[PDB]
């Protein structure tokens, strides 16, 4: 397993569509577990399955969840593998890995215990987001300078970035000529649902008047691009 | 399920001395064959988590010799010789007795490194964003120390709380610090009759908090 | 689906006599009036074969399957159906099934559900399996089937083949020689160690009739048989019966005049062959030139006379020592069962596919 | 096969045994197919009384095969624009196999004194390799398609024997005939001989 695939608004009634895709590797002759995380602290194993290889039977492992809602499909035939499920309940931030066990065989275990020695190869790239509703275009707004706690002489200005719902968000300073002092912040969640964003720079006090700062914050899934330059 | 527990969450790690964590199981691993059912992984933020010592307690997935795992009996125990910096990641404990695998809590692993002076930064909205209805002010922090603080907006001399948000960013290598941004946000009619605004940074190595104080009417 | 009988009586099994019982004909080889003998598997004269009688009695044991087997049955009103070959009993592996209705005969091999008391109940249900998943093998054949009926089975398993031989004729065991005649040669190609035989309880709850059958086994050795004519076998003479019956086969006559003949020959069986070591029992240092830092060279090899040790292999992976171990030189189950001295050892390290340049010739 | 000679991108029976062309003079039946994948320099290993990679831990040969194998290149059909990591090899046992079976078995191979319980550890390793299968690799790495076909004789009625059509029918006239795969030179008369069906 090397990149996922995922991503999208699905309706609580909808259905979503979990897979790894997979590259040149002995994906098809070793069996695997999908892994799940909060948002904070703490994973949480969720589904896991076998390959044909093993035994005629699958070695089916489920927990409560995956019993209730979920069920698995293994094609058998080459590196492919598919999670459907038919409802969504309580889904809002998980990592789904795909990472796979490090024991080829399986030996004395039965339907409900079989003891496991690792895992080693999750990935990224199995995101669930529910909340989504539309592609609002972002404000970005100015932000006064401020050289205080800054060696004096060195100003702090930026711009503030708001009303936007996606977390990637391309933002750079000065078409990215800039990079000492350049700090890109991770976008906040809002009870709103949008996300907020700050992007500040430190640039002496000597030049704010003379050097033209335009930061350049460009939205993809929106396609606005809004260009604001920094002034008291 | 099997209940987890992860007392050195809080591990102010410092190279130059060893560390340990634990965790504890409500069920016994001595049934085995001398195969001690621990393991521990090393969840890098970002890209993807990374293997540091599967069952029992032997090396492998090319981690360095400081790694090693340990525990006979009703214990757990992981031995680390030398820290660095890319020892950024958190901990997890498992004992694979049932198929129903639940992981516990997550850790911190603060690594102690040196105490750098906070930088604090104020920025009032513009008068467009004044003027859209929502004013959100920024109280800014740039190349202090730890990542974890305690800041307090007061309005008017008043407490502040449900409008303040703080996000957090990860270790930089050039100078082994973090930075975080605290916004304060709230609506055109909160903004218009309040006078003051003011970010109160709790330090750790300072012995009392700074705090800046302004007021509308100046850009 | 199956249903559970607790009334059967605990009764052991009779035992009774075998005295001309257990002849077929070997094969499709057909002769005039001549005397032949043939090494199969036929069960000798004088034996012990088990009894078992059904009556209210419900005798459905399941027997271990070593080597070949004999059956007959003193059948009326057509009580036995069929039987049941496998090696547990179940869908983990794919096991014969012998079913006998009142329309036609089926033969089918599948992954049968089979249940630990197979039976069945006017007679319209069969409780012998649940259900059975996938298989490829099925047969129809046509039907085969007071004490006015006796019937012979044999089973055999060579080259992964069914064989089967059915012989009614009407008549305590009756006394008499009737052979065997090849009727079905079934390719199973599968593993068979157990076999076990099917009733059908009629309902009237269930009532079964007096019906006794008798199963034995069988044994490789030579057998003289007369042909004529038709083809018929007339008489079977074991050798290894009796040494009346030796002089009788080894003269290749059924007539044996008056005189002295030797027939064959005797003599004691040895049993073991043990070596004991109290004596010098440190190991050869193998290990310490098989796995070294520096080798010798191709040109000049280094030779080191080896001896007053013992040779140990276990401790260099006899199993599988991840070498080339693909040379034939002396067979690894038979280098174990060997004894010799004066080893010589000669290491060198060559580039490229030259692996099977170093070879004998 | 005469047709089927050409009709598959396969060498014309490069293996010992009978001459392609008397292969319509044999009375064989029960034939047996097996259908595998071999890699690069495999082929001389499939031999009868050969001992090699495939015939220590995968496929054994016996002395007495009564027959021969067939194998060509495939560098297209089995070569993806991806790695083909589909079939395995075998490389650990015990002992090695019986002739004319196979024993498949996801099972950790043991070396080392204490015991392993499906656990890769120390001296506990799988027997089983993913085949290095690329269409950019060589002819010592290409994948090659091979199938074995089987010749034997076997004593009961041949249901298969061979393909030679139908033909008139001569009595008493010393011929040379070829019945059920053996050839004999005779008149053929009427005998009041009784036929068993078997
Ligand atoms: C057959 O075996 C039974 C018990 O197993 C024994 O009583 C009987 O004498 C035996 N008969 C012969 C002919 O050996
Ligand atoms: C009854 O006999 C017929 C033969 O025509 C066969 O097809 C069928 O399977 C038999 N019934 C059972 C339950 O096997
Ligand atoms: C036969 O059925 C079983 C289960 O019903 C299934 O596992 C197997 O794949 C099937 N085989 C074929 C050839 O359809
Ligand atoms: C059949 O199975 C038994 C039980 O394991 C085994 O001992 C025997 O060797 C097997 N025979 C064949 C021909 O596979
Ligand atoms: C052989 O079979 C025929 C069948 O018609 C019979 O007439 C003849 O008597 C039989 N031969 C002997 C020796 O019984
Ligand atoms: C073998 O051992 C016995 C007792 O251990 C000893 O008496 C005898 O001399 C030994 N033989 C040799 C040849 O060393
Ligand atoms: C045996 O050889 C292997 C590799 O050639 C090496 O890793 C190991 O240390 C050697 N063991 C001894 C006892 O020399």
């Amino acid at each position: 397993q090397l990149v996922e695939s995922g991503g999208g608004l699905v309706k609580p009634g909808g259905s979503l569509r979990l897979s790894c895709a997979a590259s040149g590797f002995s994906f098809i002759t070793y069996n695997m577990n999908w892994v799940r995380q909060a948002p904070g602290k703490g994973l949480e194993w969720v589904s896991s399955i076998s390959s044909n290889i093993l035994s005629s039977t699958s070695y089916i492992y489920y927990a409560d969840s995956v019993k209730g809602r979920f069920t698995i499909s293994r094609d058998d035939a080459a590196n492919s593998l598919f999670l459907q499920m038919n409802s969504l309940r309580v889904e809002d931030t998980a990592q789904y890995y795909c990472a796979r066990t490090r024991s080829r065989s399986v030996r004395n275990c039965t339907s409900a215990t079989c003891p496991v020695d690792a895992f080693d190869l999750w990935g990224q790239g199995t995101m669930v987001i529910v909340s989504s509703a539309s592609t609002k275009g972002p404000s970005v707004f100015p932000l006064a300078p401020s050289s205080k706690s800054t060696s004096g002489g060195t100003a702090a200005l930026g711009c503030l970035v708001k009303d936007y719902f996606p977390e990637p968000v391309t933002v750079s300073w000065n078409s990215g000529a800039l990079t000492s002092g350049v700090h890109t912040f991770p976008a906040v969640l809002q009870s709103s649902g949008l996300y907020s964003l700050s992007s500040v720079v430190t640039v002496p006090s000597s030049s704010l008047g003379t050097q033209t700062y335009i930061c350049n914050v460009n939205h993809k899934p929106s396609n606005t691009k809004v260009d604001k330059k920094v002034e008291p | 399920d099997i209940v987890l527990t992860q007392s050195p969450l809080s591990l102010p790690v410092t190279p130059g001395e060893p560390a340990s964590i634990s965790c504890r199981s409500s069920q016994s691993l001595l049934r085995s064959n001398g195969y001690n059912y621990l393991d521990w992984y090393l969840q890098k933020p970002g890209q993807s988590p990374h293997l540091l010592i599967y069952l029992g307690s032997n090396r492998a997935s090319g981690v360095p010799d400081r790694f090693s795992g340990s525990g006979s009996g009703t214990d757990f125990t992981l031995k680390i010789s030398r820290v660095e910096a890319e020892d950024v990641g958190v901990y997890y404990c498992m004992q694979a007795l049932q198929t129903p695998y639940t992981f516990g809590q997550g850790t911190n692993l603060e690594i102690k490194r040196t105490v750098a002076a906070p930088s604090v930064f104020i920025f009032p909205p513009s008068d467009e964003q004044l003027k859209s209805g929502t004013a959100s002010v920024v109280c800014l922090l740039n190349n202090f120390y730890p990542r974890e603080a305690k800041v307090q907006w007061k309005v008017d001399n008043a407490l502040q709380s449900g409008n303040s948000q703080e996000s957090v960013t990860e270790q930089d290598s050039k100078d082994s610090t973090y930075s975080l941004s605290s916004t304060l946000t709230l609506s055109k009619a909160d903004y218009e009759k309040h006078k003051v605004y003011a970010c109160e940074v709790t330090h750790q190595g300072l012995s009392s908090p700074v705090t800046k104080s302004f007021n509308r009417g100046e850009c | 689906q199956c249903v559970n009988l607790t009334t059967r009586t605990q009764l052991p099994p009779a035992y009774t006599n075998s005295f001309t019982r257990g002849v077929y004909y070997p094969d499709k080889v057909f002769r005039s009036s001549v005397l032949h003998s043939t090494q199969d598997l036929f069960l000798p004269f004088f034996s012990n074969v088990t009894w078992f009688h059904v009556i209210k009695r419900f005798d459905n044991p399941v027997l271990p399957f070593n080597d070949g087997v004999y059956f007959a049955s003193i059948e009326k009103s057509n009580i036995i159906r069929g039987w049941i070959f496998g090696t547990t009993l179940d869908s983990k592996t794919q096991s014969l099934l012998i079913v006998n209705n009142a329309t036609n005969v089926v033969i089918k091999v599948c992954e049968f559900q089979f249940c630990n008391d197979p039976f069945l109940d006017m007679e319209s249900e069969f409780r012998v399996y649940s259900s059975a998943n996938n298989c490829t093998f099925e047969y129809v054949s046509q039907p085969f089937l007071n004490f006015k009926n006796l019937r012979e089975f044999v089973f055999k398993n060579i080259d992964g083949y069914f064989k089967i031989y059915s012989k009614h004729t009407p008549i305590d065991l009756p006394q008499g020689f009737s052979a065997l005649e090849p009727l079905v040669d079934l390719p199973i190609g599968i593993n068979i160690t157990r076999f076990q035989t099917l009733l059908a309880l009629h309902r009237s709850g269930w009532t079964a009739g007096a019906a006794a059958y008798y199963v034995g086994y069988l044994q490789p050795r030579t057998f003289l048989l007369k042909y004529n004519e038709n083809g018929t076998i007339t008489d079977a003479v074991d050798c290894a019966l009796d040494p009346l019956s030796e002089t009788k086969c080894t003269l290749k006559s059924f007539t044996v005049e008056k005189g002295i003949y030797q027939t064959s020959n005797f003599r004691v069986q040895p049993t073991e062959s043990i070596v004991r070591f109290p004596n010098i029992t440190n190991l050869c240092p193998f290990d310490e030139v098989f796995n070294a830092t520096r080798f010798a060279s191709v040109y000049a090899w280094n030779r080191k006379r080896i001896s007053n040790c013992v040779a140990d292999y276990s401790v260099l992976y006899n199993l599988a020592p991840f070498f080339t171990f693909k040379c034939y030189g002396v067979s690894p189950t038979k280098l174990n069962d060997l004894c010799f001295t004066n080893v010589y050892a000669d290491s060198f390290v060559i580039r490229g596919d030259e692996v099977r340049q170093i070879a004998p010739g | 096969y005469s047709v089927l000679y050409n009709l598959a991108p396969f060498f014309t029976f490069k293996c010992y045994g009978v001459s392609p062309t008397k292969l319509n003079d044999l009375c064989f039946t029960n034939v047996y197919a097996d259908s595998f994948v071999i890699r690069g320099d495999e082929v001389r290993q499939i031999a009868p009384g050969q001992t090699g990679n495939i015939a220590d831990y995968n496929y054994k040969l016996p002395d007495d095969f009564t027959g021969c194998v067939i194998a060509w290149n495939s560098n297209k059909l089995d070569s993806k624009v991806s790695g083909n990591y589909n079939y395995l090899y075998r490389l650990f046992r015990k002992s090695n196999l019986k002739p004319f079976e196979r024993d498949i078995s996801t099972e950790i191979y043991q070396a080392g004194n204490k015991p392993c319980n499906g656990v890769a550890g120390f001296n506990c390793y799988f027997p089983l390799r993913s085949y290095s299968f690329r269409p950019t690799y060589g002819v010592g790495h290409q994948p090659y398609r091979v199938v074995v076909l089987s010749f034997e004789l076997l004593h009961a009625p041949a249901t298969v024997c061979g393909p030679k059509k139908s033909t008139n029918l001569v009595k008493n006239k010393c011929v040379n005939f070829n019945f059920n795969g053996l050839k004999g030179t005779g008149v053929l008369t009427e005998s009041n001989k009784k036929f068993l069906p078997f």
